[PDB]
Order: C-alpha cells, then sequence, then structure tokens
RNA sequence: GUCGAAUUUGGGUAUAGGGGCGAAAGACUAAUCGAACCAUCUAGUAGCUGGUUCCUGCCGAAGUUUCCCUCAGGAUAGCAG
RNA sequence: AAAUAUGUAAAAUGAAGAGCUUUUAGUGGGCCAUUUUUGGUAAGCAGAACUGGCGAUGCGGGAUGAACCGAACGUAGAGUUAAGGUGCCGGAAUACACGCUCAUCAGACACCACAAAAGGUGUUAG
RNA sequence: GUGAACAGCCUCUAGUUGAUAGAAUAAUGUAGAUAAGGGAAGUCGGCAAAAUAGAUCCGUAACUUCGGGAUAAGGAUUGGC
RNA sequence: GUGAUUUCGAUUAACGAGAUUCCCACUGUCCCUAUCUACUAUCUAGCGAAACCACAGCCAAGGGAACGGGCUUGGCAGAAUCAGCGGGGCCCUGUUGAGCUU
RNA sequence: GCAGUCAAGCGUUCAUAGCGACAUUGCUUUUUGAUUGAUGUCGGCUCUUCCUAUCAUACCGAAGCAGAAUUCGGUAAGCGUUGGAUUGUUCACCCACUAAUAGGGAAGCUGGACCGUCGUGAGACAGGUUAGUUUACCCUACUGAUGAAUGUUACCGCAAUAGUAAUUGAACUUAGUACGAGAGGAACAGUUCAUUCGGAUAAUUGGUUUUUGCGGCUGUCUGAUCAGGCAUUGCCGCGAAGCUACCAUCCGCUGGAUUAUGGCUGAACGCCUCUAAGUCAGAAUCCAUGCUAGAACGCGGUGAUUUCUUUGCUCCACACAAUAUAGAUGGAUACGAAUAAGGCGUCCUUGUGGCGUCGCUGAACCAUAGCAGGCUAGCAACGGUGCACUUGGCGGAAAGGCCUUGGGUGCUUGCUGGCGAAUUGCAAUGUCAUUUUGCGUGGGGAUAAAUCAUUUGUAUACGACUUAGAUGUACAACGGGGUAUUGUAAGCAGUAGAGUAGCCUUGUUGUUACGAUCUGCUGAGAUUAAGCCUUUGUUGUCUGAUUUGU
C-alpha cells in the first residue's frame, strides 16, 4: 500500500488542497473576520451607551 | 540518620525534604532546657539574653536484652546556655621600600 | 510494548498543556486568534443526518458521540513580540492592558486572601499622561517583532467551578502585517473575543489538553496526566449562551438548551458560549482544554461535509435517564402525592 | 485416608551398641544411626590445605648428565659458597 | 681453488688469579623464537640438535600487553644520545626537496602473509 | 433453638475483651468473590475453580464369587397457611 | 515356596489418597481482561535485628594466555534524596593358545 | 573428484627437464515422463534489540512481457511476518487463514570414575573407595518522584538535546473500457470502508457493588409488633457514582534531499557517450514538519518587592577595610566578495568600461618626551585631547554600543625659556589593574510576599500537584428544590380470603372468633455526594506559626 508520505499521493494531495478546499478555507476566514469585526464594534458600542 | 524516612512538606523550612517528629527526644531535651534555664535563674542571668550556646549528643554504654542481639541506643546530652553580648603588628620593610615610603611623602603634601 | 514516541511518562508540568505549535501564518488574511481556551463539560449524544456520497450511510442517520466545551469570551489583557534569533524565537517586549480584573490578577499570587493585591499597580501608571512608555514599547514590537502573540485570560467566574483563578495563555495571531497585528491587540486591550469569533460550525480543530491522572501503576510507573494534542475533531455546534433552545435542532422542536437534566455529573449547567466536538477529546470534566485551528489546509470531504443535527440528548446522565425535559416527565409520571 | 478395630491412649514393666527393636523401611534406638552417646589411650596416622613475626650490606643459583629394570623415593656429577 | 661448518696441534688479542684435597646449601619444570635437519598435510605441521629470550628483571619506546624495538638499575647535578617520534592531544620543523594517490566508510600494518586469480573506458611511468 | 446429630450457626450460666497504636487507601502481594459472547480453542498434563450435594416418591444397566454393583444412571417434589 | 476365589500360564466380581485414554456437565484454563471486599504494601509515635562487607561501584572499544569496575582511548560527568524493579554486582613387553619350517 | 585433451601463461631462457587459468568422456543410469525424514538433551512460550543474505508492502530493469497473472534481477530493514492438529517434546509435512506467514546474531519459570575376587575355547561379583558449592532492605542500570544554590517571589515563554508511528487489505468509479479470435481483462486521477498497531475517552451498551442505596430470605436472639444485632461482605434481586471492555466510542500529516533507474548538456577520444566539470526527475529511504520530555550548573520577557524586625531595603558620591584574580602592564586598529583574481585613485559615452597605481606581509598604522610625569613665564595657532553637562540621531543576533550639537572647564611635547628631583645609597614586582564583600558618612527612592498549619480533588505511595480562606453576588454546616436508585413504608380500614369453630331470628350478601394472603389510603416510603446539580432560607466563621533583600 502507498504509505503516508508517499510523493505520488502528496502530489495528489497538494494538487487537491490547492483547489476547493483552499477555498472552503479562505471563505471561512473571511466569515470568521467579519464577525470577529461585528463582536468589536458591539462592545464599542456598549462603551458608547455607557458614555451617553 | 535519615535513610529511607519518609518525606514531609513541614520539611520546607529547613530547606530539607525529611524530618520527623520524634516525641521521646523533643521530651528529654525540653527537660534538659528547663534545667538549664532553671540554672541561669539561679545564677541571675537575663533569661531573655540566652541561646543555647553549645548542645552535645553521644552514645551511652548499650543495655541488651535477648528473645540475636537486641539492643538500646541510650544517649548522654549535655547543653549550655549563655547570654548574648553587645559586640601592634610591626611591619619589616627594606631600605629600598622605607625610601619609597619617604620619596612619597615628600611628593605629597 | 508502546508508542516510544510519547516518552517519558511523566506528569505534565502543568495542569494547562502548552500548545506547541501554530498555523502557519498568512499575511494577506484579516487579524484572527489561532486558539482559544475552554472548559471540558460533559459529553452527550446525537442524532445526525448524513451526506457523505459513496458512504454506506449516505442519506441515513447515526448516532455519535459528542463532548460540550463551555467556552465563555476570554479577555484581551496583553501583548508579547517576538524576534526570531539564530538560537530560535525570543521574546523582546511585553505590554499589558492598563487594568486587570482580580480572575487574572489571582493568576499571580499563591495566597490571594492575604495580600496587599498590589501587581500592577505600578504598571498601571504608566497610562498617566501620555501613555508615551506604553507607546514606545508597542512602536517597539512593531518595529523589531516577527511574530506577535496576545495574552489571553478565561472568564472562570462564568463557569459553575470553584476555582476563581482564571487561565491565561498567549495565542498567536495570524495575518495581517506586524503593525496590524499590534494595532488590533492594542484596539482590543481589556475586551472579549467570543468563539464564534474564532471557529466556526463544521470545522475541524485540536484538541490540547492533560490527560485524566491514575497515580502508580504497574515497568511500572506514573500512568495518565501527560500532555496530549488529538487532532481532527469536527465541530458540530457553536452554540450561544444568550440562546434559549440550545439543544433543538430543525427535526426537533423540543424548546430545550443543551443542559442535560440535572446538570452534567461534577459540573454544572452550560449558561455560556460553547462547542460542540465530534467524538472524545483528552482530558475529563472541568480541566481548561486548548482549541487550536488546523495546522494545514485539510483535505479531507469530512473537513468540507456540513453538520445537519437532528436531536441532541438532553436525558439525565445521573443514571438511566429516560426523559428529555422536567416537563416531560411529568407528562408522563402524572400527578404525584405533593402536587395534592 | 481411616474412623469399633491387625484401633487409639495413660501409668507400670522388659529388651542396650560386636547389640536391641523392627507387618523388614541401611526404619527407629534423647536436635546426621552407611551405626548411639561419654571419658580415656591420644598432642593416634600428612598424601596434603592454610599460616609461619625486625633492618641494612654483600655474594648468588638451578630449573639438568649418569646409574638404582623404571615410575615415588634415593645416590653421584653440574651450577653457588 | 676464496670458506658456510666442526677437531687436533703452535702466532694474534685478552686475562690475576689458577690447580689439587676435604667439605655445605638450594636445585631436579619448561614456554616462545632463530638455524639446520628428517618425515608430512587441502592447509596448518610433527621428530631431533644448536643457540638465544623469559623464569629471579626494574627502566625508555611500540596508545594498550608474557615472549616486539632500545637498554639492564647506589643517591643526585649538568651534558649527549638509543629505540621511537616532532598538526593538536604531547616534549619536538603545519621543515626543506622531488614524485604518486582522491577511496559512496582511502591510507597511515602485522607484508618478501590471507582474502590474491583476476576484473576496471581511473591515473602515471616504461 | 435449628437440625439425623457432641456438625455448622445464634443464645443463657460462667469467663474474656488479650494480640503495639494512629493516619491514609497507588500499583503489587495474599485471602475471598462476580462477569457479556464463546466454552478446553489454554497447558507437558482440565492443574485450580465451577458445577453436584439434605430428605420423600418413582426408577435403575453391564458385570457378579449371587453376597454386590447402587446413592448406579435418570425423573418428579420441598415455603406459608 | 506361592499368595483370595472361580473358570479356561491366562481369566475374575468387590475395593483403592495406584496408573492411562476419552465422554457429559461445568466453567476466567483461555480469546481478554475488568471490577469489588479484607489484611498488607505507604506515612507517623514507640521498640528495633540480620545476611553480607579488600576497596569500590556509569558506559563503549582495546588490553595475545577463563578475564576484566580500576590500565589505554573515547563517550561523559553536578549537591542531597523517595519509590518500583531486577540488568549486573597405535606401537612396544611377558604368559597362553591357535597357522609355517629346516 | 578421478584420469585425461590441447594450451592463456608460466617454469634459472629452455614447448614433451616441468608446471599450469579458462573450456570438452562416465557416475546413482535408465530414455518416449514408469512409482522409486531425521532429531532426546534439547523443545517450548514471552519478550527486547540488531543484521540483510528481502517473504510481503514502495519504486525501478529485462524477458512473446498482448491484457491478466507470473519469472529473473536492482535499490531498499520504514513497516509487518498466524490459529491448530501431528504414533515420544521438536522441526520437516497437513488443514486452512493471511499482504506475507524470510532467514539469522545477541541468546526468568519451564516439559560418573577407580581399586579388588574364583575363573577363562567359560561366567559372574552385586565386594570396596570417591562428588556432586552460583537456590534485593545495600551499590549501580532502568522506570517514575522530590529537591539546596545561584537577591527574593510570581506568571508567561524560548528550544539545545533526546525520543518518535503509523500499517496493510478491500470497495465504488475509471469499466466490462484499454488489450484480446476468443476466453477473459488492468491501472492513474476522483471517492468510501476495513485490518494490525498506537494515543485518548465514558454520551451510549455490557460487566462490576461496602452506596451494605432500596427490597427480599433462612436460623437464632432482643416478651410480641415496630425496629434491629450476629452468621469472618450470612444468602438473594435490582442497583446509581466510580472504574472499565475490539464487550463500548473517537482520533492518528506534509515538505526538502536522495537510492536503484530514466534523462539534459558535454568532454575525455576531431565518432560516440547520463559523467569527468555542470544539471533535471525519481523508493514505504534520510533530514525536516508535526508529536512527547525540557538542560534540575541553557536562555528570554514580565509583575511585586517588607518600618522600625529598635532606620529595616535599594540606587548614587567619598572613606577606609577585608576579598581573590587559569593571569592588564600603550591600542582587540570593523567593508564585502574573488583567488585562473583583487584594493585604491581618476575620467567618461556609467559599465563585466578607460587610464594610473598598489601587494611580494602587522617589519604596519595610530599612539608614544614631562615627580609613574611636579611648579611657573611667554610665542604661534584657534588645531588635538580629557572631564562633568547638553543637542540630534542610529543600533534588538547576545541591541548595552557608535556617531553627532553647543557652551563650560583643564592639559597641550607645535616653538622658546626658568626652577625641583640626589640618600631607594651598584639590582630586588619595588606595589599604579580590576572582581566582590562590609563598615561610616550626604544625595535620593519604594513601602511585599512565600512557606507551614487549615481547606478542594481536575492530583496523589510519601513528597509533589491543584483549589479556597481577613466582611464578600466569601466560605462552611444544616435545610429547601431538582436529578437519580429501589419498588409501594408504618398504621388503620375492609364484609376480599382455602376454611374451621361459636351462636341461633335454620338464611338464599343470618351472625360471631381465628385465619397465609389480597385490596385501598400509596410510584408510596427510604436513600440521593461522600468526586451529582442548584439555592432570595437557618446557624456560624473569617486565624495562628515561620522564613525570605539586589
Amino acid at each position: 500500500a502507498k504509505s503516508l508520505r508517499a510523493s505520488s499521493h502528496l502530489n495528489a494531495k497538494s494538487v487537491k488542497r490547492r483547489g476547493v478546499f483552499q477555498k472552503a478555507v479562505d471563505a471561512r476566514e473571511q466569515r470568521i473576520s467579519d464577525k470577529l469585526k461585528e463582536d468589536l464594534l458591539k462592545q464599542k458600542l456598549e462603551d458608547l451607551k455607557k458614555k451617553e | 540518620f535519615n535513610s529511607s524516612i519518609g518525606r514531609t512538606a513541614q520539611g520546607k523550612e529547613f530547606g530539607v525534604t525529611k524530618a520527623r517528629w520524634p516525641a521521646k527526644s523533643v521530651k528529654f531535651v525540653q527537660g534538659l532546657l528547663q534545667n538549664a534555664a532553671a540554672n541561669a535563674e539561679a545564677k541571675g542571668l537575663d533569661a531573655t539574653k540566652l541561646y543555647v550556646s553549645h548542645i552535645q549528643v553521644n552514645q551511652a554504654p548499650k543495655q541488651r536484652r535477648r528473645t540475636n542481639k537486641y539492643e538500646s541506643s541510650p544517649s548522654h546530652i549535655e547543653l549550655v546556655v549563655t547570654e548574648k553580648e553587645e559586640a601592634k603588628k610591626v611591619v619589616r620593610l627594606t631600605s629600598r621600600q622605607r625610601g619609597r615610603i619617604a620619596a612619597q611623602k615628600r611628593i605629597a603634601a | 510494548h508502546g508508542h516510544l514516541g510519547f516518552l517519558p511518562r511523566k506528569r505534565a508540568a502543568s495542569i494547562r498543556a502548552r500548545v506547541k505549535a501554530f498555523p502557519k501564518d498568512d499575511r494577506s488574511k484579516p487579524v484572527a486568534l489561532t486558539s482559544f481556551l475552554g472548559y471540558k463539560a460533559g459529553m452527550t449524544t446525537i442524532v445526525r443526518d448524513l451526506d457523505r456520497p459513496g458512504s454506506k450511510f449516505h442519506k441515513r442517520e447515526v448516532v455519535e458521540a459528542v463532548t460540550v466545551v463551555d467556552t465563555p469570551p476570554v479577555v484581551v489583557v496583553g501583548v508579547v513580540g517576538y524576534v526570531e534569533t539564530p538560537r530560535g524565537l525570543r521574546s523582546l517586549t511585553t505590554v499589558w492592558a492598563e487594568h486587570l480584573s482580580d480572575e487574572v490578577k489571582r493568576r499571580f499570587y499563591k495566597n490571594w486572601y492575604k495580600s496587599k493585591k498590589k501587581a500592577f499597580t505600578k504598571y498601571s501608571a504608566k497610562y498617566a499622561q501620555d501613555g508615551a512608555g506604553i507607546e514606545r514599547e508597542l512602536a517597539r514590537i512593531k518595529k523589531y517583532a516577527s511574530v506577535v502573540r496576545v495574552l489571553v485570560h478565561t472568564q472562570i467566574r462564568k463557569t459553575p467551578l470553584a476555582q476563581k483563578k482564571a487561565h491565561l495563555a498567549e495565542i498567536q495571531l495570524n495575518g495581517g502585517s506586524i503593525s496590524e497585528k499590534v494595532d488590533w491587540a492594542r484596539e482590543h486591550f481589556e475586551k472579549t473575543v467570543a468563539v464564534d469569533s474564532v471557529f466556526e460550525q463544521n470545522e475541524m480543530i485540536d484538541a490540547i489538553a492533560v490527560t485524566k491522572g491514575h497515580g502508580f501503576e504497574g515497568r511500572a510507573g506514573q500512568r495518565g496526566y501527560h500532555s496530549r494534542t488529538s487532532i481532527n475533531h469536527k465541530i458540530y455546534r457553536v452554540g450561544k449562551g444568550d440562546d434559549e433552545a440550545n439543544g433543538a435542532t430543525s427535526f426537533d422542536r423540543t424548546k430545550k438548551t443543551i443542559t442535560p437534566m440535572g446538570g452534567f455529573v461534577h459540573y454544572g449547567e452550560i449558561k455560556n458560549d460553547f462547542i460542540m466536538v465530534k467524538g472524545c477529546i483528552p482530558g475529563n470534566r472541568k480541566r481548561i482544554v486548548t482549541l487550536r485551528k488546523s495546522l494545514y489546509t485539510n483535505t479531507s470531504r469530512k473537513a468540507l461535509e456540513e453538520v445537519s443535527l437532528k436531536w441532541i440528548d438532553t436525558a439525565s446522565k445521573f443514571g438511566k435517564g429516560r426523559f428529555q425535559t422536567p416537563a416531560e416527565k411529568h407528562a408522563f409520571m402524572g400527578t404525584l402525592k405533593k402536587d395534592l
């Protein structure tokens, strides 16, 4: 059987990873960043409520 | 005399890991301390300045029983408590050394 | 016998297991935390409606064990810069937030109740007139640091734990330039970061924790209480604390939270955000656990498939629990003697 | 295993070492019975094991011919005085 | 007919102790090597005779050591050397000179020994 | 008292409460137990454990020196009122 | 001297802390372990031995002759300790017969 | 192997004085493809490590290798390499199972000899002597656990080094395709499972019960009921929590450099050549990534650092002591790269440029005169240099140093003068450096912790670990509510109950006493953290001891 370190299956994994998997990763990270910005804005709005 | 005895957190005070609580030894030593304090009182020493200046334990003649040797290890103990109390060297210079000292003195004030 | 890579079988130096590798950074991406802190709060069972082409269980429903990790948002209280040297990474500067809660100030004491609680009182004096010293240290980090990590602490007072001392850790910041990382940290000083701004559902994460201790076992020696890093645990649900119907799915309309009847055993109810992770993770209930992002871009269809949960088991774990809610229990039993 | 006897058991009595006793086992005969224990002759017999007590100076080997039919053992030559 | 290799009898070199007669002690195994010789094995080798080494013997050297190379020993000082060495360990030339070699585990030795009969489009000189 | 019973178990009269103590409860050890599915696949070797077990009624083979084998084997039953 | 008895040297019921091969039943013997109880194991107070003991006590290679803990060359090497465990400590000589010959 | 056959060559040169590499009759032997296992003192299991002379898995080379399957070979030890029978334990061998069931090195229980006798074409004696010494509480190895010292104490880190892990089979699709008269029949890319091994885990299922939690049973005892004691866990059913199981569940990766081999360019050698210089790919290999430990004499970042313990602690200055120095005695004086090449200067049409010049040693360069360096008078120049300050930058690899601004203050040997030195007696280091630790002065600064003891159980043999505790959304003990376990409490009542007896208003629900059991009150009652959850209640507590300083 092909090993975990098998070069052919490693090349196949690399070419697969370069595509749809990485696209999913990038979209996920963008959404996570957007909701992190939303979280910061929410806390800053609570601080603004305190000031007001 | 601490081979294969237990470890205890109460050793940390003295930096050791092996300490015990020998009751019989403590009782004898504190009887001797009480006797020495009474002796100091009779001598008229100031009990607040007293510290244990000497203490010494050595081995007494062994006493046997049988039930193989089966002996005890008796002790002689002595101790002394003492009051704390607050608190020409000629030089042989050579002639050259004396001359150098004199030259220094003349060069200075 | 045994895997020789897990030698020596000695106790972990700390109860909080160390993260020894963060994901490789990509500067073009936005600033994100690589890791999060939580407390293990028991396990339960779910029914998943599986969509996995090729499998014999495609379009069929399976029952899975899951772990629930109680994750109230972490508080950002500091930043540390690292410079690379011919001898490795070296920390150059630590900058702290102006105010720190007693929750984190307890971490710096062995005997809190007896102390004058002077920790960071002289540090707070640096935020006095201009913040010039704080700004100089942040400028030093921006100029020389090649790696930036944020100091965060857990809000352990939000948990059911008897411990009042919060856990403090470094979390690597990935994405953005060094200056953008430092700006993000400075903006988030004394602010909370929520678990859903770090992770999201269907994502594969890694669990780092110290395992269950077993004392001396028969060569003989210490068994358990080792640091372990288990990888590829799928997130089945990122729940919200302020959300009723935490345990309700689209298929199960019963309005109920994630907490089982009678509470988790040896751990209270879940009143915060939580992570439901497929399978088991190292550690036992109440242990502090570190959740890390995947180190590599996973090439599995398992990392891609969406999770559709049908049902979450909220029966009592304190016996052979038969009822999901006390209302159901009452509706089954009927009217008891003390009801009249 | 045997458990009413070819049984178990107390006390008294008999049998003593070139022996006794023994449904006979070189079994047992007062903590080694191919033959008890105690004292004496007896400090019994040496092939042999182990040990063998101060200093310095000077001289200094052999580790082998021969005959006793040969092997132990002995004698004479050789070396050192 | 120069003599490898022993005897007899008479010039060289050396020698202060020699001969005889009485006496006294310890000793009574061998191992290793050279040389010659006779008989042998696939190969080792075996039987003799001689002469050395060791035994009773320290010291320098061969990193180390029963049989290898130097040299035998009162206590010291100075000088010079043996065998062996002189990048560093480590005292002493990373001296001088002419050549050869590049090894995908060179070589720095027992060798006028065994693998050794050869194979090579490595290199040098004939 | 139970019970066939000087068994085992509990009690009355009488006697004793002696054995160095205290604190913890990891592995191991010793003693005593339980266990899904399988059922000797274990081992030189079913070693050890397990299973059986009292009493009443029925029923009982080969072989036999006619006395036995025999509680052969194999079934049913057992409380309280 | 043989050892019941009978029958035809064989055979024999009953019995055996005697020997051997299987069967049912049974099972932690095992697949394959897991758990519970008690005393220990552990620490403390008191009491308190012994075996053994040239000195010591980390490894690798070398040190011709059972051979290395000590020598040579390297690896190394950091107070003081607790526990588990056991890896080490054919020809020659006589007699006698038996073949050949003047 | 025997005899040969000639000889490639050799033999003191010598062909059959003599040798002799490499190559060629006959063998168990008869032809047409008939019938023709050893091992007894070794062997089992477990289990570690190593070799490669590789059985399988990976990658290649060749072969009528069409495809499929196979054969032979090359690199390769990363990873594995069965369950049972067998007419003596064993291996041969059989049944099967598997990808395969390779061969070896190192390597704790266990299933004798001699002496002596009558005799000898010839047996016996059972006479006599002699030996059978390796079956943990110490040292050390290994595996875990503490720990003094580096001012104290606390938190967050780095990473030298050491170890290292994954494995094999199948299925879908590619496909009934390529290939083939047919019979048959692949693979890459894309998917999905399982095997062996490893690390965890306890939601669920199963096992386990001193939870003696609930219930039941026997015998005895407490007068009976109630409630209990004893039977060495009395026995039985269920049983949470905990522990735990291939008897349960989850997880176990990706980059460089290479081997064999296939090549590119290309000499040697005017052809040619994958090799010589150079260079492209390529194995389960190597090193990394990742994972575990973290040097207790490796390192970093950060927090707080004691008030009278009779001014304790700390940073500056002078003022004296003590300390001990792997070894001051003018200066560690900064490009980078190449070496079949460079440095410096200059110029242009600005570069792989033109011209000039340098090396051939640091033998240099800078410093360098003065009581171990005194006190004074001028000249020339406005330079050189030190000290205490100040301006503006720069340096994070271990920056801790480099450069610059301004004023003040000294010196100046760039030049000319004037005084002093003696006596250390003809040499004696003849004392001039810098580490640390104390004591005294005057100049400032800051006002903590840790440990024991108590407490928790995410920990635990002991240590160690982890929580909590001076007035609070504090902690504790009770109580309350949930959540679970068991299985319907005690008491009372009934016209339910095989019947038996007593009465008499001899029945067609006449009557009374006893009566195992049944029914209702009653999913009741009991237990429920000891390592379950929660709490507007009640009551209480909030403290002793020790030590640590640059």
